[PDB]
Parts: C-alpha cells; sequence; structure tokens
C-alpha cells in the first residue's frame, strides 16, 4: 500500500531516477524507520520478496523506478543492519 | 562447498570473463583465497609469471572490469549492465562498486610500484603502440575517476549532464530508449572518452552555430560545460600527480 500510495509510480512521470523516488512516500517511511530503530530486514519484506511479487509489474512505468527503489532500500538495510 | 561469485547468467564468454576479472579484483584487494578458491572451482590457473603475455591479459581484464561491474551476491549483480533488470542510472551501488573498483586499483598499483620489480615485467600493446601496464592501469584509474566525477556531478545537478550526454549519443549515433539512461550506456562504453570529446565539441559548434553569441543563458551554458571539463582534467591531472 505505501508503494501504491507513492507520488512517482502514477503521478509522476520525470526521466531523472534520482529525486523521482525521494519525493514519494516510500522514501519517508524509510527514512522514518531508520531514525526511530526498526530494522528494515527484519520488520519489513526484502528486496528479493519485493522484486518477486507481481505488484511491480502492474505498478512500474520504466525501469528507473525499480531499479532506484531496490538500490535505495539495499543501501538503508546495509546501514541499518 | 562450492566458491564463486554472483552473476546476472548471460552469454557463457560474458560469464567466464566477468569471473575472470572479479577473480582479478580480488587479487587487487587481497582476497587470495577467495580468489583461489574460486579459480579451483571454475577454471585450473589464471595468475602466471610477469612477460608480455600476462600483460596483455591484465590488460584486457582491466578492460572488461571498467566495461562492466563486479559482484558477489545478487545484490552487487543487479547493478551489472543488463537489457532489462537492473542498471538505471544509480548514486549509490554504481557509486560504492566503482569506489571499490578504484580502490582495488589504487592497492594494486601500490604494491606494483612499492614492490621494486618491474624488470620482470614487459610493455603491452595498445592501438598499435606499445605502453606499460602500469600506465595503462594509470589510464584505467583516470577513466574510473572520471566516471566517479561525473557521477557525483549528476548527483548535485542531473538534468544538464544527462541532457548533455543524451545529445553526444544522438549525434554519434546511440540512440536510448526509456529503458536504460545514456549516462549508464557512457559508463558501459567508458572505452571511447576521445570519441566522447569530439562528441561535446560537435555539441559546442551546435549550440554556437544554431545561436547568435549575444544572450546569456547561451554562455552559462558554454561555462558549465567548460567547468565540466576543467573537473575532468582537474581530478585527472590530480590522480597523475599523485601517482608520479
Amino acid at each position: 500500500k505505501a508503494i501504491k500510495r507513492d507520488e512517482w509510480s502514477a503521478t509522476d512521470g520525470k526521466d531523472d531516477p534520482i529525486e523521482a523516488t525521494k519525493d514519494s512516500i516510500f522514501v519517508k517511511v524509510l527514512q522514518n524507520l531508520l531514525n526511530k530503530g526498526i530494522e528494515l530486514k527484519g520488520y519489513l519484506p526484502k528486496a528479493e520478496t519485493l522484486l518477486q511479487s507481481e505488484e511491480l509489474n502492474s505498478l512500474k512505468t520504466n525501469s528507473y523506478f525499480e531499479f532506484s527503489l531496490k538500490a535505495n532500500y539495499e543501501c538503508y538495510m546495509k546501514m541499518q543492519s | 562447498a562450492v566458491v564463486k561469485d554472483s552473476r546476472p547468467d548471460q552469454i557463457a564468454h560474458d560469464d567466464k570473463t566477468k569471473h575472470l576479472k572479479a577473480a582479478f579484483l580480488r587479487y587487487c584487494r587481497k582476497d587470495i583465497l577467495g580468489a583461489q578458491s574460486m579459480v579451483d572451482s571454475l577454471f585450473s590457473d589464471s595468475d602466471m609469471e610477469p612477460d608480455d603475455e600476462l600483460d596483455l591479459a591484465v590488460n584486457q581484464i582491466s578492460v572488461d572490469l571498467i566495461d562492466d561491474y563486479p559482484a558477489s551476491d545478487p545484490r552487487w549483480a543487479e547493478s551489472v549492465p543488463e537489457e532489462a533488470a537492473g542498471f538505471s542510472n544509480t548514486s549509490l551501488i554504481l557509486l560504492h562498486q566503482l569506489e571499490d573498483k578504484m580502490k582495488a586499483h589504487s592497492f594494486f598499483v601500490d604494491f606494483l610500484h612499492q614492490v621494486g620489480l618491474f624488470s620482470r615485467l614487459s610493455t603491452c600493446q595498445t592501438k598499435g603502440m606499445l605502453v606499460a601496464t602500469r600506465l595503462l592501469l594509470s589510464e584505467h584509474a583516470e577513466k574510473l575517476s572520471a566516471a566517479i566525477v561525473l557521477k557525483n556531478h549528476h548527483a548535485k545537478l542531473p538534468v544538464l549532464v544527462n541532457s548533455a550526454i543524451q545529445l553526444a549519443l544522438d549525434k554519434r549515433m546511440c540512440t536510448v530508449p526509456q529503458n536504460l539512461t545514456a549516462a549508464d550506456v557512457y559508463f558501459r562504453e567508458v572505452s571511447q572518452m576521445e570519441i566522447i570529446f569530439e562528441c561535446l565539441v560537435d555539441k559546442e559548434e551546435a549550440d554556437l552555430e544554431s545561436t547568435s553569441i549575444d544572450s546569456v543563458e547561451w554562455a552559462n551554458i558554454v561555462v558549465n560545460v567548460n567547468t565540466i571539463l576543467k573537473d575532468m582534467l582537474h581530478v585527472a591531472c590530480q590522480y597523475r600527480q599523485s601517482k608520479n
């Protein structure tokens, strides 16, 4: 639901895979969780599960969105663990 | 136990070359036991004696490494230049991979310069001319530094550099659709810095001929291009003076 309510998967349609993901809700939720201290790999699904989920094929527009989301999730998990 | 590296599963020869350059990167990062384990698991022997053949082999390996990106787990393998499964211009995992490659190259150069034994090595060929393996590694590291400072400029202001690289690719006949990025295409074909220079020259020539050198926006654009070239030359000269 957080991925669906993002302001980039269906609102914006630019070509910059940098600020387009930061101006959403997923990045803000991840930053809030990191500031609170909750683990992003144990209390949340993994990047492999997020990629294998069928919601990406129906909520994506280009590969930039998926790649940026996966990279941000991996970096956040690495900096939290 | 099977010790190897993660690959995006492509062509057989491509995967073999990727494993070879990954073993070379491990040897540079001083992961000798892991490199030997992966070599014994995949091939049989890789590192030989310093000679002209070994210099040419290490040059080809460095070219393949600067053209691709190493990996170990699916997280690092998702950054390999594929077609529809990764590599979409990211200032995080790609930056970390680039800095790891730069650290490995710097460690290898420092080791081969501090051992104090260069008579065993020869001079490989490069574009029909004979050059030393140390000079070739220095040029590869300078290209890597140019790529990382271009990534920093993208993280700063992405639109200008993205449009510049897109115009350069469109002029040099390299159409990029809505699945990849011109910056990633340039990072994959980084071996054409001399062609990218001519592309930027042609872009500036078109920009000056399509205007009337009487405004401020064109002057600001050419100043930004000159500043980008200044940063490129500055980081190149800095790395060269540090390695001298």
